[PDB]
């Protein structure tokens, strides 16, 4: 269909372009203007420019003008768009969509319908580290509390994501993941999913499996009582 | 149709010139898509892919001019092609890259047509010699292997002795012309050769001119045309990413009307586009606005008027 | 640069009726702007083209209304799986302003969330670092405090906070604030408690523990 | 010979211009590009611009565009290049060196041979002052050693 | 800006044999750059103009090779004269990128820094600073540590190293970290040692001496 191909979540320190293969697919090009649009996560979109796929015009926003470049490549029908002089700020999810142009033989579009399904960009200084999980996952008789809960504690990984599952994906009710909440100390951002069980089950081991594939590290974890 | 069957020769050369880049000339004009912006006009067009050019490391230079051989090589595998894609029947359009192309091109096209005529519309003569050039650039010295009164005067270039000088002085039309060397400006006197510099253009204006190069080339016979063609020749205004940015050349609308011209004629029989490099230019938007104007050149050279263009049927459907 | 401001922030509708959405402009955009589904984790897909007239497979219930300032968008036949952020934005202008967010949420009832603190490992002492974990679990809204309690010091800064998103299941809700220390600070108290105070709570609910009691 | 006389090592505080006069000599101008290279000591060098002599072409490097500016004096062939808001990044020995001119009648060059001497330009904020010399030059018995050194 | 990457960072030879160097871009250059002379304290001297054909003066030695990604600079028959930091630059692209630095160096043997701390003067007593000099000197490599310890007490930060160059009769080299304190800092402490860990050396070598002593 009318649809998008970007390519692909990559990481850079502060340093050079993440360029952004968005390849077109299933509609002509030369007709439907292509735009980009930012969005750091848990927050609200930002257009920050849009060519003409044909004799292009570039229009880049506000705050970035300047370290904006973008590019077309209507050999195949792919656009791209770099930054210059990369910064914190662009921790975002890159999206291209189309415009549609506004020249005088380009249809009518105002909505940006080929949506692209998005691209992880995070600007990031931290290196390539499996978490160091220091979980708690007792044997639900802490104190005396029956439906005592249990949990991981996903620390320091980079880049995103941890993969965890408890007891290989065994146990599945109560499973809570927390997200990855970053941290302002060394942008290793830190998750924990959490189960509840109950104290009728303090003959059980629960591992979660906190599986860090970006530095491709496994880890597997359990913790007891204190006599 | 007999016209706009097109054969396309990208070559992504530059050792003919200093400043390496305009190898990225075929990549970014396809990257342009010059031959969608083909496909709705009735185009028959057909690349032949980029041209293999080899890296011998041993181009020993002559005297002032450097880089014989690779550039003779490239220019004798580019007169090999050029007389292919012409044994098809199609409309040679070749790109780079710099002016020694143009020298297999136009020897690949008299391969196939002897009786050719070239209108080199460039900034420049480019007619230097070996002995009369400052630079040793190649690119300024494509004509001169070309013209059959320069024979002798040519030097034996290594790299160049496949090289048949192949029209006269009267089958060539300067057009564009601003920035003439001494020797180039007494070459051009010395063989009478017909051109346009900038003062003509200016005194009888675009129309009077192309008049007159159509009534010099096709009022005594109707031969086909080799446009050879450089972006310098317009003002760079609207092509700052040329290699030699030489101030007031022609308007983008004066090249379009030559190549609205050239077309309605329609004995254009081989087209060349050198001298295009994106890394000299300052803004992106500079490379932008010159790969628009060589494309849009290249559609007005094969039917794209400005006055308007329809598939001949009814539309009121 | 028309400010679009979009009148309900967040929204939340245990599925039902007319769930009607608002987005003021800050000029006169008539009729030229855009209906957004922001799904969690997703691509954002068109709503709305330009103001109504339903966007090519839109299923049967999200007309809206403008025409120029304040615009709607009416989620008339609710359908749960439509729990997305949206989002009005101009585009006849530049450049291009989005909305604000319109994370659209249940409305089950308030509960109260399961707080459970976590000592850190001694494996995170192995580490020379320490990181109290206090949950909280199965509640809403996510509307609640952490106050962390250091031999009974309200402590903030040294915590980073984890927010689930609301479950498909039971519409819940999980929290975990990280009360992350040095080692050494860890070693200077034992009285770790988490005070949290959510609406389900009646009470400000301290969990607590002694370093080395777990 | 094909010469540069640089002029010449100044300091700014962050103040105003350093406009270096880089005077050609031996050779012909109007014919030869003149670049500037920065290079801070112990660092990598920085080419930063480069003007054809006639029909001045300016070619102002990233990160400066902008700051700089270039100008000629082909009356007597110097050359100069300012800068603008000065800044302790600009603690460099500057080069002016000729690329040669990249237009149609110029000779061949790639490789920056009439090379400048170097002008000692540090952007700088502090006040001129003699050293506090604080020695030690004892008489080679501080405690037993025989080749016992002093500075 | 096509980076171009030195692939010897640094060379050291005692004089002989051929010691070529190399080059890479980050593209294809084909030819279009040069080979250069920045002698220390000097102005740099153009030895390779395009990528051969020895530039106008070279003695005898000095061929390369390259055409067209990763270039070579042959120093066949030594000559010590030539020992300078050496550069390959771009050109045929803007903007015209140099190469990253060839410091030449002589390989005699790893020889041990003789260590001499110097206490600060009285007279800088006089001035309420006090800079601690921890000499190394006579050496090879310039791969050498300096750990300072105040009353035992591994410090940095606080001091400052000086990097004599090779020299050109013995090819050793001599370090100074200056332990620049405060004279506040400077009486809250004696022993003032300098732990200098180097090649040479068999051990890490501790230099001291007492606030009060020489
Ligand atoms: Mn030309």
């Amino acid at each position: 269909e009318v649809q998008l191909v970007q390519s692909g979540a990559e990481v850079k320190k502060p340093g050079a372009s993440v360029k952004v293969s968005c390849k077109a697919s299933g509609y002509t090009f030369f007709k439907y203007g292509i735009s980009w649009v930012r969005q750091a996560p848990g927050q609200g979109l930002e257009w920050m420019g849009s060519i003409s796929p044909y004799t292009g015009e570039t229009h880049y926003a506000q705050k970035l003008q300047g370290r904006v470049t973008m590019t077309t490549d209507t050999s195949t029908s792919t656009a791209y768009m770099e930054l210059r002089s990369l910064r914190s700020d662009d921790t975002a999810v890159y999206y291209c969509a189309r415009e549609g142009a506004y020249g005088y033989r380009s249809p009518y579009q105002n909505w940006f319908d080929p949506w692209g399904q998005g691209t992880l960009v995070t600007v990031s200084s931290a290196s390539t580290k499996g978490p160091s999980v220091f979980p708690l996952a007792p044997c639900s008789r802490s104190t005396s509390e029956s439906t005592a809960a249990l949990g991981c504690l996903v620390k320091d990984y980079f880049p995103e994501p941890v993969t965890v599952s408890w007891n290989s994906g065994a146990l599945t009710s109560g499973v809570h993941t927390f997200p990855a909440v970053l941290q302002s100390s060394g942008l290793y951002s830190l998750s924990s999913v959490v189960t509840v069980p109950s104290s009728s089950l303090g003959t059980k081991t629960y591992t979660c499996n906190v599986d860090h594939k970006p530095s491709n590290t496994k880890v597997d974890k359990r913790v007891e009582s204190k006599y | 149709a007999k016209s706009r069957t097109i054969g396309i020769i990208g070559a992504p050369f530059s050792k003919g010139q200093p400043r390496g880049g305009v190898e990225e000339g075929p990549t970014v004009l396809r990257k342009a898509g010059l031959l969608e912006k083909l496909k709705e006009q009735e185009c028959d067009v057909k690349d032949y892919g980029d041209l293999p050019f080899a890296d011998i490391p041993n181009d020993s230079p002559f005297q002032i001019v450097k880089n014989p051989r690779s550039v003779g090589k490239a220019s004798e595998q580019l007169a090999g092609k050029v007389a292919e894609v012409k044994k098809n029947g199609r409309i040679s359009l070749v790109l780079g890259g710099d002016h020694s192309l143009a020298i297999g091109s136009i020897s690949g096209h008299a391969r196939v047509h002897p009786d050719l005529g070239v209108i080199w519309v460039d900034a420049h003569t480019d007619i230097n010699t070996p002995l009369t050039t400052t630079s040793g650039n190649l690119h300024g010295q494509p004509v001169s292997f070309l013209l059959k009164e320069l024979k002798g005067k040519i030097p034996d270039v290594p790299g160049f002795s496949w090289v048949t000088p192949c029209i006269s002085a009267k089958d060539i039309v300067y057009i564009g012309l601003r920035d003439v060397d001494p020797g180039e400006h007494y070459i051009l006197k010395t063989l009478g050769i017909k051109y346009f510099s900038m003062t003509e253009v200016d005194r009888l204006g675009i129309g009077k001119v192309m008049e007159e190069t159509l009534s010099y080339l096709l009022g005594r016979k109707k031969r086909p045309i080799h446009l050879s063609f450089d972006v310098d020749g317009l003002d760079p205004s609207f092509t700052p990413a040329t290699g030699t940015p030489v101030v007031g050349g022609l308007t983008y609308r004066e090249g379009l009307y030559i190549t609205e011209e050239i077309y309605k004629t329609g004995l254009l029989s081989g087209l060349d586009i050198m001298e295009v490099n994106p890394s000299l230019g300052k803004t992106p938007e500079e490379v932008t606005r010159t790969v628009n104007t060589a494309v849009a050149i290249t559609l007005a050279c094969f039917g794209l008027a400005r006055e308007g263009n329809h598939k001949p049927i009814d539309y009121l459907n | 640069e028309i400010v679009m401001t979009q009148s309900p922030a967040t929204l939340s509708l245990s599925p039902g009726e007319r769930a009607t959405l608002s987005c003021r402009a800050s000029q006169s955009v008539s009729s030229y702007l855009a209906w957004y589904q922001q799904k969690p984790g997703q691509a954002p897909r068109l709503l709305i083209y330009d103001a109504s007239n339903r966007a090519t497979g839109i299923p049967a219930r999200f007309s809206g209304s403008g025409s120029g300032t304040d615009f709607t968008l009416t989620i008339s036949s609710l359908e749960p799986e439509d729990f997305a952020v949206y989002y009005c934005q101009q585009h006849s202008l530049l450049p291009r302003t989005f909305g604000g967010g319109t994370k659209v949420e249940i409305k089950r009832t308030v509960a109260a969330p399961s707080v459970f603190i976590f000592p850190p490992s001694d494996e995170q002492l192995k580490s020379g670092t320490a990181s109290v974990v206090c949950l909280l679990n199965n509640f809403y809204p996510r509307e609640a405090k952490v106050q962390w309690k250091v031999d009974n010091a309200l402590q903030s800064g040294n915590s980073q906070e984890s927010v689930t998103e609301q479950d498909s299941k039971d519409s819940t809700y999980s929290l975990s604030s990280t009360l992350t220390l040095s080692k050494a600070d860890y070693e200077k108290h034992k009285v770790y408690a988490c005070e949290v105070t959510h609406q389900g709570l009646s009470s400000p609910v301290t969990k607590s523990f002694n370093r080395g009691e777990c």
